[PDB]
DNA sequence: GACCCAGT
DNA sequence: GGGTTGGGGGAAGCACTGGGTC
């Protein structure tokens, strides 16, 4: 429903944000800056970060892998499954489903309805407007500073070499005009302890954002334009989507890295309406913080259910014990 | 004179300033962004009151009202207690917007952004009563995401403070129209979005190093009689 | 006191106008001028009459189309030709407007005309911009003639560049100084000995230019310039122009600091100067994956870098001198 | 500073006048870091001294020359008190970044 | 069908992952910097890692071996049977059948339907622009954290100089120009409790990216390209290609190294849908961690089936009590 | 503190030359041991090889070698007990048998 | 929206 | 301990959607 994830993870030896290889031989990994403060003042260090975009990108991966195992797997477009995320154009009226159907853009309520994918990360539309405000944002991953407080230095990034061994037409290999594919490249992996966040707004999954509430009965109630138990079967399609981001489907090079994935401590809010972030997982105060948080939006009126993950989080909070992710969207799909 | 004050910790930045390849921000985050990210607070928290047939109308209604409760075109200013650092960021910007060029036209931009670990952002008013004082409360938090859809901003507190005509120097931003009293640093900044003007307002940014790196340090301009006390670092906020 | 107004675009565009002011002034004298930074802004405070802002110019210029016209619709092979310009239509639209001012700053005439600022200059601009919905067409950053004259000139003589082409392909590095407290006659003009003409090397041998953050310690290095910025404070800015397979793009834009190399330099090339270009120079052309590990080092003073380049260039070739070692534990201590 | 007459033996084992060729001492005294693998990694460059002595006289330069003990002490009282990582390996990686000169001694 | 087998290994005495080039003497092993705990903050420490590369090219070898055996063997590239991994590189455009037939670059469905090598381990197409996702993805193998914790990296290389005996037909081995290609070169080889967590998701074999449905009477099925007892003989060789893993062929330099290895715990979990990745073996309190990932996962719906060994688990779930990897597969062969 | 010295002073002469005495083995075992009871046999086999050097020395001309002082025997017994763990027991392993390899003048 | 271009 | 060899050559990013004009 209203579901903010955060916490630390310790990932290392991957390669995650390269830079292409159209040219350039050495694919030297993404290097970033983070501000420490220590001896009372602030130095900075060559340290790797990791977009974001590699985060959405396999949210959307994710979302429909779950989404093909439910019988409504019709509502979806056929740039989604060949992971495109293009999300029509400036001039593309018509939609490419599974099935070949054809939708009109004219408002989001005959848009989220027929199609799934484009409510969830939104879409745009310039010729006729009618911008749909992506529901699921990601974070970057960046390396706490507490990791460089204890490290402040090292080379962190492990480059290694890689080659594509070739064959000719008997076995000979060739320098520049035997038509050989020989390559000798090198590929850098980042290490360190980095940070997650990750926010799911699924109350506005088949509601407008326009028309939020029906309001024709002195009642304000939820604008579902679309059916409730397919709603509800899109609700777990992106819940269980952020559950390959915790055993390793993060990034890119899955096929040769794979990064040695495992989070060692985490808190989540679980709740019915919109509720703030509690923090990135980067400062050291990140903990006793979100200690304060919880007691600034209790005393608000929010019925937010807090879920602690290889953290003590203090005895006065009602925080659940969670040993993984798992049971986390299990005690969250039923409400 | 009450002026709402809240922490944002967010590590790195979401804005982008108007450019191509490269996509450059600004130092301190702009007052357009700001209001568009308090203005969509109120639509999924106070649906009974923005209803609107599409999003153009949507954001615009928001912001027509921010402005009318507020005391003059100057939106919005923030305070950075941290050294700004000038990270380096390579996105994916697909260019398929013209009336050509297929459907998957997608190439890598360096969108880079900027990291700091501690900023502050003072809203101003003119006395509002108590019954939205508590709605404009409630809303100043549950800014999860500001920007862009790719990085996200957690507040930490909010709190009305008075001026008191407290010692203290400048700290967050000001426009550069009549302030030449007060090293000065001025860029376009951008206060007033547009949905189909430019002012130049004083960032408090300066570049000192003592032997290795060179950040970005404060400036200290001189003085100025309105100023507003926090966890014991006062910082001084210019009021027109 | 005159204070010329510098008119505020581009954090990296303002910068290259406004500090090609003074090669300028400096033609035409202006004594006791100073330069006061804004970040963008970059204001000059010089006490000098506008006349002699125009006479510096036509100097500026007539040096311009002397090293054009010498080379070579007509395209030439220099900096603001087609050294750095990776646009083959601004090989000769570019030209074409520094000599159109012969026709209008020679009998002091203002200028009327407004031309098209290419990316070289200025990496933020574009084709497809965004306003409010969808792209536009052509450039909407359109930029007058008195302010794009003022950018090439500073171009080509203070900012240096970097050109690795092999065939096809290219790669241009762009590296600019940019004062942040204060700055002077002797930095700014001393900044302009760092301009590598020509920076055409090709062949396959010198593939050590690959990367950018590599080939500004190869530029650095045969350019013992001024050493000012132990005392003082700069910072670098550093751009690229990727044409990988007649494809023109920009796909590295990092932001560093300039003064730490600056200072690691200094203390390398301190207690010998025969072996440690040799030895620099050869764990550059034969470890070229190696001399990574030591230019990262550099920017944050880390231990691994500093053995990890030599462990990966000994195993090829190095001279590996003794005096020069000392210079490192210099700075370790 | 007792590290000019100690990284000339070091340097014994990296230089080409002396073709034996062992980087791995360099690259366990280079990657030392808590308090035990730098005493050790020490130790196997200086256990070969023969190699030295002999192939400097197997060309006719005259033998290296070992370093003295006056000074070898200087290491272990002082990786004592500098137990922490954080100036340790501020010494450590020095002790190695010596072992790669040349000291043409052998023409 | 989606598998995830994830586990330890004793894998020791190995010069895996080497970096040295012709003109590079010492070649020595890949290290990789690893985060750990040793009763104090997260430090870093130096460790001898092998890359996720090896074991995808290691896998295409198991992978090409095990379906030559195949009647559908004939479906393959001949490059392939080279124990090539160059999957349509640069300087062709196209690749050759193992019968000496040719593949034609238009369609991404007719490349693996005649092809079995792009259809279980992805290629690439340079000129004509199309591109398919990696089927079988390979973590990298890194020892367990107790392990380096205990011993507090202790050097964990030992650096062995070899040389050859290329003495001239006179039987006299004299200068360098005298023409005696013979010297000294050294190998660096490792041990440790190293983990690995290889995933496989044979769901997607047969399946074009472009159209991956077809949806003809608007009903759920994927569209397959090749004959449906072609992908279940496919889906058995590559869920075979996992018995050389274990089986001593995790890399290179077999015929001078050949690591030893021993079945170690191993957890492999596989239910024939979206499943995700098990938790890596490279943090020694992982064990518990597997008591938590599909302790709940089973009461979602799914039908995992769970296979272990040498580890006792909560006791709680039908794990089922494997003996090696190949009774493994055997028993994920049988219900395909 | 002090006894490492006048140990590593006995250890230096067997391995150093105008001795014909060439035994590594031991001084390679003590260094790089793995358990506390090696390290104490060690030093045993490297100290029995006295009588045999404390002779020979002078009936080829070089001084005589100076036998470690008893007391540091004792200082060597009463640093290993109260120290068992392996973390910091490789440090005072190597630390003596690093001073086998020095430039003491044993025959002038 | 169809045109443009380079040298060892 | 007393001599012979220290890399050897080959590879060390192709294609791929270029971004400006007019």
């Amino acid at each position: 429903m209203y579901v903010r994830i955060s916490g630390r993870i310790r990932l290392n030896a991957h390669s995650l944000n390269a830079q292409g290889g159209g040219g350039t031989n050495y694919i030297e990994i993404t290097k970033t800056k983070v501000t420490v403060r220590t001896e009372n003042g602030w130095t900075v260090v060559e340290v790797p970060a990791i977009t974001g975009n590699m985060l959405k990108h396999w949210h959307f991966v994710g979302f429909v892998d779950y989404f093909k195992t439910t019988p409504y797997g019709v509502n979806l477009t056929e740039r989604a499954l060949r992971y495109n995320g293009t999300r029509f154009g400036q001039g593309e009226t018509t939609a490419t489903k599974a099935n070949g159907a054809t939708v009109q853009l004219n408002d989001e309520a005959t848009i989220i309805k027929e199609l799934a994918d484009a409510d969830v990360h939104g879409f745009l539309a310039p010729k006729t407007g009618r911008r749909r405000v992506s529901l699921v944002k990601a974070s970057f991953i960046l390396p706490t500073e507490d990791f460089i407080k204890e490290v402040e230095g090292e080379r962190l990034i492990t480059a290694i070499k890689h080659n594509r061994v070739d064959v000719d037409e008997k076995g000979a290999i060739g320098s520049s005009k035997e038509g050989t594919a020989q390559m000798l490249f090198s590929r850098e992996y980042a290490t360190g302890l980095y940070g997650f966040s990750i926010v799911l707004d699924l109350g506005l999954v088949g509601i407008p954002q326009g028309l939020p509430v029906k309001f024709e009965e002195n009642q304000p109630r939820p604008n579902i334009v679309i059916d409730p138990n397919e709603r509800k079967a899109r609700i777990e399609s992106a819940l269980k989507a952020l559950i390959p981001m915790l055993s390793g489907y993060i990034g890119a090079n899955l096929a040769r890295s794979f990064p040695v994935f495992k989070v060692e401590e985490l808190v989540a809010i679980a709740s019915e309406g919109p509720i703030p972030a509690l923090v990135h997982g980067f400062y050291e105060d990140y903990i006793e913080a979100n200690r304060s948080i919880i007691k600034n939006a209790r005393a608000l009126g929010f019925n937010i259910e807090v879920f602690t993950y290889n953290v003590d989080l203090g005895e006065d909070i009602e925080a659940t014990k969670v040993s993984s992710v798992e049971e986390l969207v299990a005690n969250l799909v039923k409400m | 004179m009450d002026i709402l004050l809240v922490c944002l910790r967010f590590p790195f930045f979401s804005v982008a300033k108007r450019s191509y390849q490269v996509r450059t921000s600004f130092l301190l985050p702009p007052p357009s962004a700001l209001k568009g990210a308090l203005a969509k607070g109120l639509i999924l928290l106070k649906p009974e009151k923005y209803a609107s047939s599409s999003l153009d109308e949507a954001a615009l209604k928001a912001i027509k009202e921010i402005e009318s409760k507020l005391v003059d075109i100057k939106a919005v200013s923030v305070a950075p207690l941290s050294p700004l650092i000038r990270n380096a960021f390579l996105l994916k910007r697909l260019r398929n917007l013209e009336s050509g060029s297929n459907a998957e036209k997608s190439d890598a931009m360096r969108r880079e952004y900027t990291f700091t670990r501690e900023l502050l952002v003072a809203y101003i008013f003119k006395n509002l009563t108590q019954e939205e004082k508590n709605l404009y409360l409630k809303a100043a938090m549950l800014i999860d995401v500001i920007g862009d859809t790719e990085s996200l901003a957690t507040p930490v507190w909010a709190s009305f403070v008075k001026p008191e005509d407290k010692k203290a120097p400048l700290a967050f931003s000001a426009p550069y129209t009549e302030i030449y009293s007060l090293r000065m640093y001025i860029e376009k900044m951008r206060v007033s979005p547009e949905y189909s003007q430019e002012e130049i307002f004083y960032l408090p940014i300066e570049e000192r190093r003592y032997k290795r790196i060179v950040y970005y340090a404060r400036i200290y301009p001189p003085e100025v009689e309105k100023a507003l006390t926090v966890d014991g670092e006062v910082l001084g906020i210019w009021i027109p | 006191f005159n204070e010329f107004k510098t008119p505020q675009i581009d954090p990296i565009f303002d910068l290259y106008v406004a500090y090609g002011y003074v090669v300028s002034l400096i033609r035409g004298g202006a004594k006791e001028a100073t330069l006061i930074p804004h970040g963008a802004s970059y204001l000059i405070q010089t006490d000098v009459s506008n006349e002699e802002f125009r006479h510096g110019l036509v100097d500026a210029l007539s040096s311009m189309l002397s090293l054009h016209i010498a080379l070579a619709k007509l395209v030439s092979d220099a900096d603001f030709s087609a050294g750095a310009n990776i646009n083959n239509v601004y090989w000769d639209s570019v030209p074409r407007n520094l000599e159109k001012l012969m026709k209008d700053l020679e009998k002091k005439r203002s200028v009327k005309g407004t031309a098209t600022i290419p990316i070289t200059l200025m990496p933020s601009a574009g084709k497809y911009m965004l306003k409010h919905f969808g792209v536009q067409g052509g450039n909407p950053i359109k930029v007058d003639l008195l302010n794009y004259a003022l950018a090439w000139v500073g171009f080509h003589y203070y900012t240096p560049y970097i050109k690795y082409a092999k065939g096809d392909t290219t790669w241009i590095h762009i590296y600019q100084i940019a004062p942040v407290e204060e700055v002077d006659m002797i930095s700014i003009l001393s900044l302009k000995d760092l301009k590598m003409h020509l920076p055409h090397y090709y062949e396959s041998n010198l593939d050590f230019l690959i990367n950018r953050r590599l080939a500004l310690l190869y530029h650095l290095l045969h350019s013992e310039a001024l050493e000012l910025f132990t005392e003082k404070e700069f910072v670098i800015h550093s751009y690229t122009l990727e044409r990988s397979g007649n494809n023109q793009a920009i796909r590295s834009f990092e932001e560093e600091e300039i003064g730490k190399l600056m200072d690691f330099l200094w203390k390398l090339k301190r207690r010998d100067f025969y072996h440690a270009i040799k030895f620099i120079d050869d764990l550059l052309k034969k470890a070229t994956e190696g001399a990574l590990a030591l230019i990262d080092a550099i920017m944050n003073e880390r231990l691994e870098g500093f053995y990890t380049a030599l462990k990966l260039g000994k195993k090829a070739g190095v001279v590996s001198s003794r005096e020069i070692v000392a210079a490192l534990e210099d700075i370790i201590c | 500073g007792w590290i000019r007459n100690i990284g000339r033996y070091l340097s014994y084992l990296v230089d080409d006048t002396f073709e034996e060729y062992a980087y791995d001492v360099v690259d366990g005294i280079a990657k030392a870091r808590t308090q035990e693998e730098l005493l050790e990694g020490v130790y196997k460059a200086l256990r070969l001294a023969p190699k030295l002595k002999k192939k400097a006289e197997s060309k006719g330069c005259p033998p290296p020359r070992i370093p003295s003990p006056e000074d070898i002490e200087a290491l272990e009282e002082k990786v004592e008190q500098l137990s922490n990582p954080k100036d340790l390996r501020k010494l450590a990686v020095s002790l190695a970044l010596w072992a790669f000169a040349s000291w043409n001694n052998c023409p």
